[PDB]
C-alpha cells in the first residue's frame, strides 16, 4: 500500500488519546484518530475502540472509584501509565484544544442530570426581548458583578436551556470540566453517556471585559420564569426569548 | 464558593427599639438573600426573598435593605414576638448555604421567681424512687441558683408573651437516702429578688 | 398554600438506614418540577444540607455525609424520600422537608420539625407522676425514663392552652431522657377543679391522661 | 547469556507450508517483542512480521496475505508458519528481539538468532 | 512503503581512514533510524540505537548524527575489523524496512 501507518510517540499518542475523548464529549468537533489504535496496542495492550472510550470516559466521570491513571483506568488498592494518582482531576489535552475535567466520586457532592429521563420542554409566553444584566430574574441565569467591574459570572442553574453565544470569547467553569470556547452557537456541555445522557448539574459562564476581544459579545437564552396558572394553580414554568448584551 | 458571616452572634434590645442585624457574602452577588426567623425548636418561617422584598405572609415591620455583597435586616419595632434566631440565605450559587444564624433575644426589667417546691409522688416512692422539684417561674434575667439542703436544671425558652424565663430543677434520691432526711429545702437566689429566699416542707407533716 | 408531613421513623441504630418521607398535599409534583430540599439541623447548630433538586431535576448532595445520601422525589404520590445511609450517632439532628411552592427560589414551605436519634438504646415509654401542692398556686406533673427525644404534654387535653409551661428535657444519669411541666392556677379552683396532665409520646405506644389532686399532707 | 536459535528451515515445494520456529533464553518471548527479518541471497534485509507482547501482530505489505506469527509463553517460542509459499519466499530468515527505549517507542533489534535458511524450487 | 536509501553503495576506504555513509528516507521521519554492522555468514549486529545515540558495547569510533530524514554515520578511525556491509532503519512508519545498505571496499 501507499499509506505508510503512523507509529505515535508515546507524547503524540497521549495527545491524540485525548483529542479522541474531547470528542466524545462533544467540546470538539474534529478528532485525529490515525496511528491511535496503534498506540493503544503497544502502551495500553487493548483496542481502544468506541466501546473502550465510552467505559473510560462513563468510569472517570460517574462510575469510577479508587485511584486513576492518565489513561482513565482505575485501581482500587518501567510500563507506563502504572503509577495511578488520586489528585481528583486529569487535565485532557489534546495540543489543538484543552479542557481540565474533575474526576467522578459517586454522591459526593453535586451530581449530574439525565436528559434521557429528563427532558423539560418550557412553554413560550410574551416577555420583554432585552434583559438589563443588573435586573435579571430568570431561574435559569443568575449574574454576578464585580469590584473591578470588568469581569462577569453568569451561572446557568438549569443546563438543559441552551444558551447561545455571539461573538464570544468565554471560560466554562463547572463541577466536570473546565474550558474555554470561542465559537458563535449554542454553549457546548460535557455530554457523559451511561445508560443515557448526562450533562453538567450546574456550569458557569465566565466573560472576561477586562480586553478587548469580547466587545460586542452578547448571550441570546430563554428566561425561566415561575408564573401561576390561571387555571388550576400551582406554578407552570415559562419561558421567553431574550437577549443580554455584555460589550 | 460562596460563603456567609454575621456580625452580631447575638443581639439584644428591649422591646419597641428599632434593631438591625447584618450578613455579607465571600463573594458579590445581586440581590439573592433569603431571611428565615427560626424560633427554636419550630421549623423556620420565610421572611425576606429578596433584597428589600417582603413575603406577604408577614408583618410589615420587616424590611431588607443594601445590593450586592452587604444586606442588613431591620426591624422597625422590635416586638417580643421576635424572639427567634435569624437566618440569612444566599440565592446565586447551589447548594444555597445560610449563615451561622443571628440570635435576638429580650431585654426586660427584673422580676424574682416565684418559687415553689413540690415532694415526691407516693408513687415515685411506690417505684422505689424519689424526686423533688424546685420551680421558678416568671423571672427574669436568666442567672439564678438553687442551692439545696446531684441536681439537674432546665431553663424555658424566653416566653413569646412574657418576654421572662422559667426554671425548673430536681433532686434525685434513693428511698433509702430519703429516709435519711426530716426537711427538705430548695434556696434560690436572683438579682430581682430583695434577699434570698427557700421554701421547705417536712417528710413527716407531707 | 401547602403541607407537608416529614412522616419517618424516630429511632434507628447505627448502621441502619432512615426512610423519611415527605407527603405534599394541595399539589402534585406531576404538574412541573418544584425546587424541594432536605434540611438538617444537629442540636445546637444552624442550618446544615442534607439534599436538592432544583429545577433542573440535578440533585444535590452535601459531602459531608460522605456519600450517604439519597434523595428521591416520587410523582405518583406526591411525595419525597431521603435514604441516608449507614446512619452513625453524629447525625442526631432534626429534618425539615421544605419546597419552593412561591416564590422562585425561597423555600416557604417548610413542614414540621421531625427528628431522629441514633444509638443503641430501647424506645422506652414514658413513666408520669402527678405535682401537687400542700395545703395562686402551681400544679405540673413530671415524665421520667423516656426515650427518645420528644415527648409532648398538654393540659386538660388541650383546653389549658394559657398559663402553661414546660421544660426541655435533659439527659438523666441512666443515659435516658426526664421532663417536666407546669401550670399556674387560681387557688379558689385547686381541688374543686379537676386538672389533667395529658402527656403523649409519638415514638412509642403510650400516652397517658394523669390527673392531678391535692396531697392528703 | 540470551541467544534465539532459529531452526527447522528446508527446502520445500512451491507452494507448500513451512513452520519456522525461534526458541529463546534468558528472557520470556512473551516480555517483549519478537520480530521476522530475512535476507534473499546477495539481496539486502527486508522486514517480515512483529508480534507485539499482547499478541498483536502486524505484517510486511508484500506478506501480509501469508504468513502468521505466532508465540507460545510455555514453549518459550516464537512461530512462523508460512500458508502458501511464492518463489520469493527463499530467503535466511532471521529471528530478533526487539528493544524499546524507555519511552516506549522501537529502537533497534538486538540479540540477533543464527538464521536459518528456507529454499523453494523444482 | 516508506523508501529508505543509502549513499554510497560502495564505500573504499583503507585501515585507518575517517569514513562515513550516508542513509536517507523519502519522507520526514525524524528519529529512530537504527544501523547495523552485517558480515558474510553471520548475523547483523545493532552499533546505532536511535540517530545520535550509540548502542552499548559499541566500539566509540563510530557515532551518529543528522535530525532524521537525513542522516550520516561516521567512522573516526577504519579499523580492519569492522570491514563489513553497513545497514540502516528506520522505525518511524510500519512497515519497518531496510535500505540497501552500503559496501566497504579496501582500497
Amino acid at each position: 500500500n501507499l499509506k505508510m501507518e503512523i507509529i505515535l510517540t508515546l507524547s503524540q499518542g497521549l495527545k491524540k488519546y485525548y483529542g479522541k475523548i474531547l470528542r466524545l464529549l462533544q467540546l470538539t468537533l474534529e478528532e485525529d484518530t490515525e496511528g491511535l489504535l496503534e498506540w493503544c496496542k503497544r502502551n495500553l495492550g487493548l483496542d481502544c475502540d468506541d466501546t473502550f472510550f465510552q467505559k473510560r470516559i462513563e468510569e472517570f466521570f460517574i462510575t469510577g472509584e479508587g485511584h486513576f491513571n492518565e489513561v482513565l483506568q482505575f485501581r482500587t488498592p518501567a510500563e507506563p501509565f502504572k503509577s495511578y494518582f488520586a489528585k481528583g482531576f486529569l487535565s485532557i489535552d489534546s495540543g489543538y484544544y484543552s479542557a481540565k475535567c474533575y474526576s467522578g466520586t459517586s454522591n459526593s457532592g453535586l451530581q449530574l442530570i439525565n436528559i434521557t429521563r429528563h427532558s423539560t420542554r418550557i412553554v413560550d409566553t410574551p416577555g420583554p426581548k432585552i434583559t438589563n444584566l443588573k435586573t435579571i430574574n430568570c431561574i435559569n441565569l443568575k449574574a454576578s458583578i464585580f469590584k473591578e467591574h470588568r469581569e462577569v459570572e453568569i451561572n446557568v442553574l438549569l443546563p438543559q436551556v441552551a444558551v447561545n453565544l455571539s461573538n464570544c470569547h468565554v471560560v466554562i467553569k463547572s463541577h466536570v470540566c473546565d474550558y474555554s470556547l470561542d465559537i458563535d452557537g449554542a454553549v457546548r456541555l460535557p455530554h457523559i453517556y451511561h445508560e443515557g445522557v448526562f450533562i453538567p448539574g450546574t456550569y458557569k459562564i465566565v466573560i472576561d471585559k477586562k480586553n478587548k476581544l469580547n466587545d460586542r459579545c452578547t448571550l441570546f437564552t430563554d428566561c425561566v420564569i415561575k408564573g401561576r396558572e390561571v387555571r388550576k394553580g400551582q406554578s407552570v414554568l415559562r419561558q421567553y426569548k431574550t437577549e443580554i448584551r455584555i460589550g | 464558593d460562596i460563603q456567609m458571616t454575621q456580625s452580631p452572634s447575638s443581639l439584644s434590645a428591649f422591646v419597641g427599639d428599632r434593631v438591625t442585624i447584618t450578613c455579607r457574602a465571600s463573594q458579590s452577588i445581586s440581590s439573592y438573600l433569603n431571611w428565615y426567623q427560626q424560633k427554636p425548636g419550630k421549623a423556620p418561617k420565610l421572611l425576606i426573598y429578596a433584597a428589600s422584598t417582603l413575603q406577604s405572609g408577614v408583618p410589615s415591620r420587616f424590611s431588607g435593605s443594601g445590593s450586592g455583597t452587604d444586606f442588613t435586616l431591620t426591624i422597625s419595632s422590635l416586638q417580643s414576638e421576635d424572639f427567634a434566631t435569624y437566618y440569612c440565605q444566599e440565592s446565586y450559587s447551589i447548594p444555597f448555604t445560610f449563615g451561622p444564624g443571628t440570635k435576638v433575644d429580650i431585654k426586660r426589667t427584673v422580676a424574682a421567681p416565684s418559687v415553689f417546691i413540690f415532694p415526691p409522688s407516693d408513687e415515685q416512692l411506690k417505684s422505689g424512687t424519689a424526686s423533688v422539684v424546685c420551680l421558678l417561674n416568671n423571672f427574669y434575667p436568666r442567672e439564678a441558683k438553687v442551692q439545696w439542703k446531684n441536681s439537674q436544671e432546665s431553663v424555658t425558652e424566653q416566653d413569646s408573651k412574657d418576654s421572662t424565663y422559667s426554671l425548673s430543677s430536681t433532686l434525685t434520691l434513693s428511698k433509702a437516702d430519703y429516709e435519711k432526711h426530716k426537711v427538705y429545702a430548695c434556696e434560690v437566689t436572683h438579682q430581682g429578688l430583695s434577699s434570698p429566699v427557700t421554701k421547705s416542707f417536712n417528710r413527716g407533716e407531707c | 398554600q401547602l403541607q407537608l408531613q416529614e412522616s419517618g421513623p424516630g429511632l434507628v441504630k447505627p448502621s441502619e438506614t432512615l426512610s423519611l418521607t415527605c407527603t405534599v398535599s394541595g399539589g402534585s409534583i406531576t404538574t412541573s418540577h418544584y425546587y424541594w430540599g432536605w434540611i438538617r439541623q444537629p442540636p445546637g447548630k444552624g442550618l446544615e444540607w442534607v439534599g436538592s433538586m432544583y429545577y433542573s431535576g440535578g440533585i444535590y448532595y452535601n459531602p459531608s455525609l460522605k456519600g450517604r445520601v439519597t434523595i428521591s422525589v416520587d410523582t405518583s404520590k406526591n411525595q419525597f424520600s431521603l435514604k441516608l445511609s449507614s446512619v452513625t450517632a453524629a447525625d442526631t439532628a432534626v429534618y425539615y422537608c421544605a419546597l419552593a411552592d412561591a416564590p422562585d427560589d425561597a423555600f416557604d414551605i417548610w413542614g414540621q420539625g421531625t427528628m431522629v436519634t441514633v444509638s443503641s438504646a430501647s424506645t422506652k415509654g414514658p413513666s408520669v407522676f402527678p405535682l401537687a401542692p400542700s395545703s395562686t398556686a402551681a400544679l405540673g406533673c413530671l415524665v421520667k425514663d423516656y426515650f427518645p427525644e420528644p415527648v409532648t404534654v398538654s393540659w386538660n387535653s388541650g383546653a389549658l392552652t394559657s398559663g402553661v409551661h414546660t421544660f426541655p428535657a435533659v439527659l438523666q444519669s441512666s443515659g435516658l431522657y426526664s421532663l417536666s411541666s407546669v401550670v399556674t392556677v387560681p387557688s379558689s379552683s385547686l381541688g374543686t377543679q379537676t386538672y389533667i396532665c395529658n402527656v403523649n409520646h409519638k415514638p412509642s405506644n403510650t400516652k397517658v391522661d394523669k390527673k392531678v389532686e391535692p396531697k392528703s399532707c
